[PDB]
């Protein structure tokens, strides 16, 4: 007689997911949630090229270690890269205050001018401004930060001087200087003339007064002495003053900054393309609406959550039993 | 399955039905043929399109996360960073899975139901005018064309109508 | 809904029925009237009351969680303590939202289950003294008085009592 | 012939809820778990008023900045109120150390009292104690704080001073103290008579030096000379000893610290009400058992749990169908 | 249970059957006795144990986790540090106890189907060549020897076999 | 007539679980997944044994306090088992800088080998080495720290001194010196026959001068002078030099470190058994595959998840219902 059967889909789908009872069921329809795939390139994040600092780290950037590719006067990014290999840092051995702070205060940076704050041939009359050093070798010739100015006693006198710059830009000021440490006392007099030398800096917000050490340390880089570095930050309207009367390695450029939302700092292997993506990790670019990835931790955008998963494939059709 | 049809008194799926998830396949004099049912598979598309996004919609997007820097006399922070990141890590990774896991026996669940819902919906609008055969068969008692095969399928099946040949055919 | 009775082959509710959640509707000489089944009903009340109290019971009181401060040069810490505060709150709000969704979802499913459990409770004791009409309905083969729809309501109905009526009625 | 029906209730409830598969399910019965509904005041805390700072801020408070109106002698809280709008915090421009660990221990002070540790007409023989300043000015005149004193020269002199108290109120005593650094050399011989003066502090667990910085800073509150201030907490039994022969601003009144649980400070606009509450935010207090609130993160006391859920409601009864 | 089945149409169950979760106890001319299902009983085993093995798999092994120190000015960092602590462990508990709850209610309801399944399985094996009797008990209409027995339970009953014999005794 | 009946299992299991809708629900089987159960006894963690501190805790170990049983020249462990009542630790009163990351520093260490960086008989020509304290006290004589040589004035002059030792360990070296703070000049004149004496203490990537500061601070364990402790890790290859006039508290035994994974610094009670377990707390070694556990937060190895749970029991079999 005539017949009706109910009966549901197969087809030659091999896609399988996992569930609670059982592993490795094999169903006709399935959706990844799991994103594993990158272009492997640097892009630009929503519009915006990143800062490539190269051969530079934070460090060798801001002082201007002059074996660094001088970046334009004026640059903007979505987030900063340093490569593994940054050998270009310090280059005058010494330590660095309150570095990690500095990149974590970068991190929410979007632009900066680079500009003179105190003219080489006018900021420091009667004292030598051509010091340099092996340390900071450029071109096989002794050399210094780009930044830095080294002030030495001129014509066998190092006189008290006293600067200061009224921030006039209507954005911070990131100002840099350095101490010098001289491994003994007959170095010192014949660099700044005077063994009781100190160094003041003053702001609305901000007062340190810095004392040389003297003492035969180890040779680093061949150096014996040691270099401090010292940042602040200078409100719009502040002054900073700058008071010495030696071992003062003086600030010459400054950067304005202008603060970003969503800006970090990575490390990437990985070379710059002319491609544009939402969400850009270590490893390359993820152009993708999936809820999470296996690919990296580090992210910089607008990206999937970061899992350890293997895989996440949801089921939306039915067990496929096509026999 | 938890419903017994799908992989259970229905032994397989129809290769031959293309167009939905569940439906039904003929035979009469006319000759034979599939033809998925629609209300049920889109009320089922628009549950499981919607528990796809509801997923997705719970994972809210993830904003710039990057790695911290620590000096040599900052190793407690260090650690304490880690810790927090590896936690979440953790955390994040369990909820997806297990989200996942339950989900799928849902799902699986879901159809299940549905098919034995259909299933028992025909058995009771043709009531004793066809046996059950097994295999989700019914066989009539009674001459079905194509006419009375829709009527079967749209859900207007009209018993009185084949109520006297069915009970003769019954014996 | 899962188990196919609610919205289902059972197509509508009954506002007339205000004592309990399920229950039965009856018409007879005597006249008619609703009367919600208690045991069903209450057992249903304790497990979503415990439902209800376990979810709330899950999450403990919170005490003071307030702000902190930091200066200017402890920017790292400041986005830690962020970093921390920001990942409790995404987890508790994705754990409440999910949880409310997937209880909702067992919920619905749960009286479904109820109700269709009803009705087979009610279809086994009838047997064939009364037929399926749909719409969770019985018509019986036999005169079913108050008393008789008390015994079908409070689950002691006597089969063999109506046999011989209803055999001779179903002719 | 008779008929027997199975049905399921059905009213005129329009609540919906959510599930897995379908959105806007219209049920008979729900409850409500997240709690959005205050009272918009602030009340006592389990039958403890709070502690309102009014126009002071921390800083202001425990200094005593003159602009703040004086506290009772003793007091007790269950939490601490500033103001947005602090504006009399620091009166007299310089460093506050380790403000923020401060406000932490805070935030576990249950109670204080309010005493004169250093007695002004006693404790400083051949000092002067009327020194005042117009970055604290009070009713239109200089003034100064009131937890502290402004040792200067007298009659010419600053004779090396060194006092001790000791700790018997047998809880832990908070002790305030400041160091003034003039912008020249010739103010800090004015004031205290001595170019190379020094102050030191010591107790059991606390010792620390202190040495003055000359130099011209930026004009802060019209004061180009700066103040430091300084705190510790003596142990009770304990003694603190001050020695100092310049640049000292001494503590005069100090407060005995009471340690409790479940306080902490909160920023509010609200203002007190005579109204009781186990559950305080800044926005107004929560009457609920309910588990989630979406109200405000910041909670005093025995609060539901903060979420970003515009609603939570989880159905009782069934899927509603009257038609 | 959620299928109507244990603790349901089925009020008990059985001491005497050792062998499986599931299965049958028969009378007939030769005796009595119980014998578990082997397939319906090693399925839902395999089934249980994956769960459990899944639960287990998803808590990742615990390292080291100590406490840390702090001098009496890192009060923040130490408040912090606990907050930390205290929010994983508050996950940790929360997730452990609602897995165990939603998983344990999905146990029973998987033994509730798995035992309605049977049921259904062996009726629509016998059709009317036997009388439901209620407690989930089938009285043959005709002889039902061990072999015959053993069909029913091996799921091979053969129903033309005792057709006339059961028709004639069904009168 | 003949009969065949379908049913399910039961039997005398009276194991109960919870679910969402029932509590106290009786099953026929199930899996306890939360371990309670520990053997209370401090064992080795994959073979090694932990390191006991014994009367010592870390401060009085590395600076070696007398009063704690000398352990070997070279050890490793798996684990830091510091005890509650930790009394013999710094001896002679003063601040321990930077303890709480050397803690953390220790915690990844897995062996020592304890050495002679600076010989006594040989190490400070012309210096007093015999110097000891009775806040450091041993047998009921005064004594000194095992690790550290108290250097004074000799025949009524302290020379300049400077050592340095180049690190030939191939591992880091610990080194350990102290700065001595007389409570008054007379005593410093005594001692170091030098009122404006100096210590500088210098690396590759380490620089520190200190400078005494006398006063009169409150009597701890009899003694109003005070002592400072300082440590540095000397990098494989690298020199460490000490220069002083005196107040110097000298090196003599220091500490090549081997780092290790999985380590860490636990407080327990719980005596050493002969016994070898993977995961180990405060209160004794837990032997369990188990994924939960409610012993103890503080674990050593590979240990199930801590939780607050009282019972987590998963259901397996079904209702039990032997009626
Ligand atoms: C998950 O399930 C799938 C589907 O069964 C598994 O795929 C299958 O893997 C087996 C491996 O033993 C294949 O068997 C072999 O087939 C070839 C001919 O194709 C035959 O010559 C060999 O002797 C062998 O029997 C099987 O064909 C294959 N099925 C399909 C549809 O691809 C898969 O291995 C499962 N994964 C896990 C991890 O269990
Ligand atoms: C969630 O479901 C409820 C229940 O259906 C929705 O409420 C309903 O909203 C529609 C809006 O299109 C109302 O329709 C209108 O009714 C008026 C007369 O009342 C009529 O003149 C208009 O032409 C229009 O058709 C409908 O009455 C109303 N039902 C009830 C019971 O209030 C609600 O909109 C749904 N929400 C979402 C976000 O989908
Ligand atoms: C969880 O369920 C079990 C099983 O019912 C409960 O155990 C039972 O506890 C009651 C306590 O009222 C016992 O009742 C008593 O029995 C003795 C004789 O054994 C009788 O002389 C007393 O008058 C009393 O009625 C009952 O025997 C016992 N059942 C078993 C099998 O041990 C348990 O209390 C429940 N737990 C909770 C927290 O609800
Ligand atoms: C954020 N976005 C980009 C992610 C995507 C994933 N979602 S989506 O919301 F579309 N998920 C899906 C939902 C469904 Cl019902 C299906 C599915 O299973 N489909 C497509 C509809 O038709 C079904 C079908 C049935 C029968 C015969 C042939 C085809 C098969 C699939 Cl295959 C994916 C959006
Ligand atoms: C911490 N506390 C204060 C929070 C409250 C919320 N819980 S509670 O544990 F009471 N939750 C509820 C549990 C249930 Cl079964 C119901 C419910 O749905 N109810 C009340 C009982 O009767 C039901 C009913 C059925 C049929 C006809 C009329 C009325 C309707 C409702 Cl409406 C709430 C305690
Ligand atoms: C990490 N490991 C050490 C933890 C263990 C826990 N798992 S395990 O993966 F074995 N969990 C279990 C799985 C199951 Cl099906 C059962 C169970 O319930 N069993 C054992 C099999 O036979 C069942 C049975 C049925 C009927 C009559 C008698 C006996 C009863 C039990 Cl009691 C535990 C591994
Ligand atoms: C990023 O992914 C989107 C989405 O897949 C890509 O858009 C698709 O591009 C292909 C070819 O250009 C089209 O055939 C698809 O129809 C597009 N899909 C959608 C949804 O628009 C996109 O090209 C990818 N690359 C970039 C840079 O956006
Ligand atoms: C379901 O199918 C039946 C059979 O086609 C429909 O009944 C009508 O059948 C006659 C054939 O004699 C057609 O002329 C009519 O067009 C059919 N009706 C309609 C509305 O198309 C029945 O109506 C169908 N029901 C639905 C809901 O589609
Ligand atoms: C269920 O209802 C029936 C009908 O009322 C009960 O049967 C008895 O019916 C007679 C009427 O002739 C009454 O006099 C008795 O009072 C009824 N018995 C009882 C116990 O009330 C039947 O007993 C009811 N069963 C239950 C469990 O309530
Ligand atoms: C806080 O909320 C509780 C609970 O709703 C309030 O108590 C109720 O007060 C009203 C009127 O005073 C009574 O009709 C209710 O019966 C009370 N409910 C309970 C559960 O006791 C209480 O008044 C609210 N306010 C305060 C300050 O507690
Ligand atoms: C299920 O059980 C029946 C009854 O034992 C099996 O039928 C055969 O019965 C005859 C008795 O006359 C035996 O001699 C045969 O050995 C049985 N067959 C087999 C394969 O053993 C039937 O085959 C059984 N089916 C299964 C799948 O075991
Ligand atoms: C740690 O636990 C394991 C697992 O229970 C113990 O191993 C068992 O030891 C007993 C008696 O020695 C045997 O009867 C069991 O068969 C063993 N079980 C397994 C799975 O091998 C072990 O002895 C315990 N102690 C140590 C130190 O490992």
């Amino acid at each position: 007689g005539d017949t009706i059967c109910i009966g549901y889909h197969a087809n030659n789908s091999t896609d399988t997911v996992d569930t609670v009872l059982e592993k490795n069921v094999t169903v006709t329809h399935s959706v990844n949630l799991l994103e594993d795939s990158h272009n492997g390139k640097l892009c630009r994040l929503k519009g915006i090229a990143p800062l490539q600092l190269g051969k530079c780290n934070i460090a060798g950037w801001l002082l201007g270690n002059p074996e660094c590719d001088p970046l334009l006067p004026v640059r903007s990014w979505s987030y900063i890269v340093e490569t593994p290999n940054s050998e270009n840092g310090i280059c005058y051995p010494g330590d660095f205050i309150d570095y990690e702070e500095l990149r974590e205060q970068l991190s929410s940076v979007s632009s900066f001018e680079r500009f003179e704050i105190f003219p080489k041939e006018s900021s420091w009359p009667n004292h030598n401004t051509n010091g340099v050093t092996a340390a900071c070798s450029h071109e096989g010739k002794s050399s210094f930060y780009r930044n830095l100015l080294w002030l030495t006693e001129k014509e066998g006198s190092y006189p008290k001087l006293k600067n200061s710059y009224v921030n006039k830009k209507g954005k911070e000021v990131l100002v840099l200087w350095g101490i010098h440490h001289p491994p003994n006392s007959k170095e010192q007099q014949n660099l700044y003339q005077n063994e009781n030398a100190y160094v003041s800096v003053v702001t609305s917000n901000y007062n340190r007064r810095f004392t040389p050490e003297i003492a035969e340390r180890p040779k680093v880089r061949d150096q014996a002495g040691r270099m401090n570095y010292y940042w602040t930050l200078l409100k719009p309207g502040d002054t900073i003053i700058f008071e010495a009367n030696g071992n003062l390695i003086a600030p010459m450029y400054a950067f304005a900054l202008s603060r970003g939302f969503g800006s970090g700092i990575i490390t990437s292997n990985a070379s710059m393309h002319e491609c544009n993506t939402k969400c850009q990790t270590p490893l390359g670019a993820i152009n993708s609406s999936l809820p999470y990835q296996n690919i990296h931790p580090v992210t910089i955008g607008e990206c999937p959550k970061y899992v350890r998963s293997a895989k996440l494939r949801m089921v939306t059709g039915l067990r496929n039993i096509p026999s | 399955g938890l419903f017994g049809a799908i992989a259970g008194f229905i032994e397989g799926g129809w290769t031959g039905m293309i167009d939905g998830w569940y439906g039904y396949h003929h035979q009469n004099e006319q000759g034979s043929g599939y033809a998925a049912d629609q209300k049920s598979t889109q009320n089922a598309i628009n549950g499981i399109t919607n528990k796809v996004n509801t997923v997705i919609e719970k994972m809210n997007i993830q904003f710039t996360a990057v790695g911290k820097e620590f000096n040599k006399l900052e190793k407690r922070m260090e650690n304490l960073n880690k810790k927090v990141d590896d936690g979440f890590l953790d955390i994040w990774t369990y909820n997806a899975e297990l989200l996942v896991l339950l989900e799928n026996e849902r799902t699986l669940d879901f159809h299940d139901s549905n098919v034995k819902n259909l299933y028992e919906k025909v058995k009771s609008q043709l009531k004793n005018n066809a046996k059950e055969i097994g295999n989700g068969c019914f066989e009539f008692y009674h001459k079905c064309d194509n006419e009375c095969m829709e009527s079967v399928r749209n859900g207007t099946y009209d018993y009185p109508k084949y109520s006297e040949e069915s009970k003769l055919n019954r014996e």
